[PDB]
């Protein structure tokens, strides 16, 4: 028993990206020194 | 006429070689040829197996006598219990 | 940001004096910034490729071939507008192949629908002869109702095994729509069932119905209530079991516990419930102390005291 | 897209300005009576956007009215069963285009490509389609036929409708006799 | 990566239309726009495809049919089988945790629903490929066919744990007895493929209900729903063979097992008609599918792919 | 139930019958008007050609469109366009109908009036449009 | 103690049709590609 | 259940838009002002460069900075700087715009006006600023 | 009850003595 | 709906007869 009102969301920008990879093959060591 | 199903039916079958009935059921090339000695027969006689359960033992190797004797005894016990239950007694009424 | 590599490449040689020393922008910093800007554009290129592939793949499984053609044409026009470089060549070929396949499918749909139109009238002429066979057989005449050998004609066409199973359902649904009193409808079904072979298309249907009824009863016991809305295939077999209770007990002699339930809901007058209650309450304790065996039955069936069980 | 009149937008703007001025001034205190650099360049953009939105809405309402009248035409039976049906449709289209009721030419292309799809589930469909096949109009300068704008997959369905109807009649007759 | 996925796509697009393409990953065409192939490239493709399918613009029935069709065309070394194995194990674990907690929460039971949705379209290949988890399929059947709500089962499962049944008769000796009985006629004719799911279904029914007689009544219904029976031509109809339902599918339509049946019947009728010494013999159908003779001289073989290809070609024959 | 147009639904269930036609119109127009307004504003948003919409919108529009159909008086509406297609009163002027919108048996039986003038184009008119039967028409094509 | 009032629904048309088959033998493949 | 702004949203949700515009304006603007003040106050206590901050502080600032972004009127903002960087009005003087901020059809239909000067800098002009498309540039670089 | 209605005819044809 | 706003233009280009 009412008249609800929606709210317009604020636009957001985050730059497009493709879908992530499940395997995620990257470097094997963490740390600057080598 | 071939349109309906006849063309598909004949054109899809493939021929194979015929079966061998004797080998499939009995498999008689696995039977060993060993002549049992006197003690190996006295053991069977002392165990107490009935004459209708010698089928398991025949053809075996000397190394596996005890397991076969155990198998025959287990089958005998199961049949004894089933007969006690009163299963094959309905032939007396005609 | 969207365009940053250009800005970085042009802001390199700007000279400014700070605290006496004169130097450009780069000496205040000292290559790791440019490559990231290039990767930012690579991201958008990959995203565009993936979206195009998704759209092309989706617009080919549409049910109506006339709709997919428009979507493929729109995508083709969009791709031709952008004037891409020699990195989207594995896309042009797939677009071309998709369009050719869509054209072929649109071409074939017309003949396919023509044949679909033709079959509709022939189905009825196929049903009439099957009905006449059973109408003849119902009066005491062997007709050998296997589908291999029937009077085929031009109107009918050809006969397959599925026609028997369609006719069974069509007849059963037709009987329940006439303008006759309630008992006649239930008598007709039993009459039809009693006059088949051992592989007639009616025995299978009744078998399936009986199994479904048993499942419904088990569910009712487990839940612990009788709800008329859920039990609908349990209450349809009951109306047809009454008119002939001796054939059911001989055709399907493996679920006779249901006929015991049926009999006392109509002769003595027990309400549908309270048997659910008795079954639920009898679940914990088991009255089966030996008794049930092959010995109890035999020496119970050989007593002169039981005059009816002795002969069977 | 929220507003529908100029007055509502003006009141919203007035209130928001009067609130934000005080809030921003008192955030760091200063003095609200101690904002007016470019006003024309903002009013111009605001009013342009509002006008464009209102134009779009009016166009949509016109399209809806066109749809209702076309559907009212599409339901009558003895006009379609009549041998003269395409002439009325083309006359209506010409009158609408010359009175600027249809806003443009792409809208005409849309309505022409949609009427063919809609007229399959009707009774007098095959007759109408077959007698509207070979008539020409001038769109965007180039003259073309109604068949050429689209390019034999609808005729078959138009016939399938009556096939289904005849089958239903046959089934009904069989049921009636068997009951009797 | 994007330009590399397409070759693997083409190989399967050719496979699911009746062809052998030998899906190794060292047997792929190399070039300069792709590079080299490792094992993980054959594992990311499955996830990419399964994510792509759920983004299309078609109803759910088409999605489920396509997913199961893609599973059914794989060999024994593909990634789809591994993906479905992982999904199946996760669903079983979620159900067990739901039993232990004692309540049904609709926001944590999320991998129990996707498998259920994909299971309706083909309930026999699942039972022939993963025979070690036939317990879940019993729950699925009781929720779909009979009609119980998923909350009245948790309480029954909880209350069954207290009074452990343990009336023996699970020793692998009772099953041979249970199949040899004269009274049980549907259980004597059983394909060897579906032989390892009857055990688990019977055990689950016995554990849940307590009785030792309703189990042998529910198992027969399950088996009879999941198979196809062929009859003889005499006045007294006798059964001559039982085969499974996924050995007759021709295409990807979830109800396409109605064409192999007709083809087999027609072939049998023609073979009897054309050869005038089979009458005294007993022409039968054992399970590949073979048409055998009593003495074992006549022997023919049938398969899905050739049947499907020939049917498609014959259908496309009749044209303008 | 507190909703202004929902209580009117209750009052017809509770009472009515004796209630005069004016209130039967006041309590019954509201639901139809609300449904019509909602349908209009919800259909005015989408596109026209059904080859340019997504899957859900097609079914939504198909289900929602039926609320605006008209079936009885189509002929009077369509009479206008046929006039221009082919070419290129105050009741008293009609025959067989009195000023009270009732039939005039005197003229019918004396002057031998062939046709009674319902609408315009009953006077003269070579457009025909003669009534036919759907079932015979369907049997013709098959 | 009450007087209910019934209403007349608007007729709706979706073209007549015979009853569908049981098996409904249709095409063996899915999708426009062939 | 007593905060001045925590009842405004509730009454807006319940009553809806049945009231005039000004009440809705105030009810919506209260929370916007509160959020802006809170974010600005947090931002002030920070540092400028990202190389002098800890991890948590950088994450907080990165998450909370973007609520000050605007997109629609950047060109009017930047109009001022380009004029000075490159070089070294009461509506009536504009062409194509009437006094009531409406289009003037007389000039655009008679005198063949080339373009419409929405903003300044359209008079004469040497700043160019040619409109582009992101995707064409992205293909160009790669 | 309730049968599909009938559209209003455009004209009626009558007879006489 | 409302995928992304449209930035305000500097100047508008038109045509004539």
């Amino acid at each position: 028993c009412f008249s609800p009102k929606i709210s317009t969301p604020k636009p957001s920008v985050q730059a497009p990206e493709p879908a992530p990879l499940s395997e995620e093959v990257a470097s094997v060591d963490i740390g600057a020194e080598s | 006429v071939k349109n309906s199903m006849v063309g598909v039916a004949i054109r899809a079958g493939q021929t194979e070689d015929s079966l061998d009935v004797i080998g499939d059921v009995f498999n008689p090339t696995r039977w060993n040829n060993h002549k049992w000695t006197r003690e190996e027969l006295d053991q069977i006689r002392n165990a107490g197996v009935l004459p209708q359960y010698y089928g398991v033992i025949t053809g075996g190797s000397p190394q596996n006598l005890t397991e076969l004797i155990n198998l025959a005894l287990e089958n005998q016990k199961l049949d004894q219990e089933k007969a006690k239950a009163g299963t094959g007694a309905q032939l007396a009424a005609g | 940001k969207s365009g940053g590599s250009n800005f970085l490449q042009q802001v390199r040689g700007e000279r400014i004096t700070l605290n006496g020393v004169d130097a450009t922008v780069e000496e205040i910093v000292g290559n790791a910034a440019i490559v990231e800007a290039q990767g930012t554009e690579y991201k958008l290129v990959a995203k565009y490729q993936e979206d195009l592939a998704l759209g092309v793949q989706s617009a080919i499984l549409q049910d109506d071939p006339t709709i997919g053609l428009a979507q493929i044409q729109k995508l083709k026009e969009q791709n031709n507008l952008l004037q891409p470089g020699e990195e989207l060549t594995p896309q042009r070929q797939m677009l071309i192949n998709a369009e050719a396949s869509l054209l072929e499918a649109v071409k074939r749909k017309s003949a396919e629908q023509a044949k679909e139109n033709t079959k509709l009238i022939q189905t009825q002429n196929k049903q009439l002869v099957i009905d006449q066979v059973y109408q003849r057989r119902l009066a005491g005449d062997n007709v050998s109702t296997n589908y291999e050998d029937l009077p085929v004609s031009e109107a009918t066409g050809e006969f397959k095994r599925s026609d028997m199973n369609n006719y069974a359902s069509a007849k059963l649904q037709q009987i329940d729509q006439m303008d006759i009193p309630e008992a006649a409808k239930d008598a007709q079904k039993v009459a039809l069932l009693r006059a088949d072979t051992n592989n007639g298309p009616f025995r299978n249907a009744f078998q399936t119905l009986t199994q479904d009824a048993a499942g419904e009863w088990q569910a009712a016991v487990i839940r612990g209530q009788y709800d008329p809305d859920k039990m609908q295939r349990f209450e349809s077999l009951r109306r047809a079991y009454t008119q002939d209770p001796s054939s059911f007990a001989a055709l399907y002699p493996d679920q006779a516990q249901l006929f015991s339930t049926f009999d006392q809901m109509d002769k003595i007058g027990l309400d549908p419930q309270t048997m659910i209650e008795a079954d639920k309450q009898a679940a914990s304790q088991s009255r089966e102390m030996r008794m049930e065996s092959d010995k109890a039955w035999q020496e119970l069936k050989n007593d002169s005291r039981n005059k009816d069980l002795s002969r069977l | 897209g929220e507003f529908r009149t100029r007055q509502d937008m003006e009141e919203y703007r007035h209130q928001r300005l009067q609130d934000a001025a005080k809030s921003y001034a008192e955030e760091a205190g200063i003095n609200p009576t101690d904002f007016n650099d470019n006003i024309t360049d903002r009013n111009i953009a605001i009013y342009g956007s509002f006008n464009k939105y209102f134009s779009k809405q009016s166009e949509e309402t016109a399209m809806l009215n066109t749809r209702i009248e076309m559907n009212s035409f599409l339901n009558d039976g003895d006009l379609m069963r009549s041998p003269e049906s395409g002439k009325t449709f083309m006359a209506y289209l010409r009158d609408g285009l010359t009175t600027a009721a249809i806003p443009s030419d792409q809208r005409a292309r849309e309505v022409i490509t949609q009427t063919v799809r809609d007229a399959i589930q009707k009774s007098g469909g095959s007759n109408f389609l077959q007698q509207v096949r070979g008539e020409r109009i001038t769109l965007n300068g180039v003259d073309a036929t109604v068949e050429e704008i689209v390019g034999n997959a609808a005729i078959v369905e138009a016939q399938g409708t009556e096939y289904k109807l005849v089958a239903k009649y046959q089934e009904d007759l069989a049921l009636g006799v068997q009951s009797a | 990566t994007q330009n590399k996925q397409l070759v693997i796509d083409q190989v399967y697009q050719r496979r699911l239309a009746g062809d052998n393409v030998s899906t190794n990953y060292e047997d792929l065409p190399v070039s300069e726009a792709t590079g080299e192939f490792k094992r993980s490239d054959m594992n990311n493709y499955a996830s990419a495809k399964l994510q792509q399918i759920d983004q299309m613009d078609i109803p759910e029935a088409a999605k489920d049919a396509q997913k199961v069709a893609l599973l059914r065309a794989d060999t024994n070394n593909g990634p789809f089988r591994n993906a479905f194995q992982t999904l199946t194990q996760d669903a079983a674990g979620e159900w067990q945790a739901a039993v232990i907690r004692g309540q049904y929460d609709p926001d944590k039971m999320q991998r129990f629903e996707s498998l259920r949705r994909a299971y309706t379209q083909d309930p026999s290949s699942f039972a022939a490929l993963y025979p070690d988890q036939a317990q879940l399929f019993s729950t699925f059947d009781q929720m779909d066919k009979i009609g119980l709500d998923p909350q009245t089962m948790i309480e029954a499962d909880k209350q069954a744990a207290s009074q452990s049944r343990e009336m023996r008769m699970e020793s692998d000796k009772a099953w041979q007895e249970l199949k040899n009985d004269s009274r049980n006629k549907d259980l004597s004719r059983l394909p060897t493929s579906l032989d390892a799911s009857a055990r688990k279904v019977w055990d689950s029914w016995y554990y849940r209900t307590g009785n030792a007689d309703a189990a042998t009544q529910q198992t027969q219904r399950w088996l009879n729903e999941n198979t196809v029976t062929f009859q003889s031509e005499g006045s007294d109809g006798k059964s001559i063979g039982m085969v499974s339902k996924h050995q007759l599918m021709v295409g990807d339509n979830p109800e396409s097992w109605q064409v192999g049946r007709d083809i087999i019947d027609t072939a049998r009728k023609q073979l009897i008609k054309a050869n005038p010494w089979v009458v005294n013999s007993q022409l039968s159908v054992v399970e590949s599918i073979f048409l055998q003779d009593a003495t074992g001289t006549i022997r023919i073989r049938y398969d899905k792919e050739l049947v499907g290809k020939l049917y498609r070609e014959q259908q496309q024959k009749a044209q303008d | 139930m507190c909703e202004p147009v929902s209580i009117g639904l209750g009052i017809m269930s509770v009472a009515g019958a004796t209630m005069s036609a004016s209130q039967q119109a006041k309590a019954e127009g509201a639901a139809i008007d609300a449904q019509n307004r909602q349908a209009q504003e919800m259909i005015k948003q989408m596109n026209y050609s059904d080859a340019n919409l997504k899957m859900q919108e097609r079914d939504l529009k198909e289900q929602q469109m039926a609320e605006l159909t008209e079936t009885t008086l189509n002929g009077i509406r369509n009479q206008g366009m046929v006039r221009a297609a082919v070419a290129e009163d105050t009741v008293k002027e009609r025959a067989g109908i009195t000023e009270s919108y009732n039939r005039d048996y005197a003229a019918i039986f004396g002057n031998r009036i062939a046709n009674i003038e319902n609408t315009q184009s009953a006077i003269r008119g070579q457009g025909k449009i003669i009534k036919t039967s759907p079932l015979a028409h369907a049997l013709n094509v098959a």
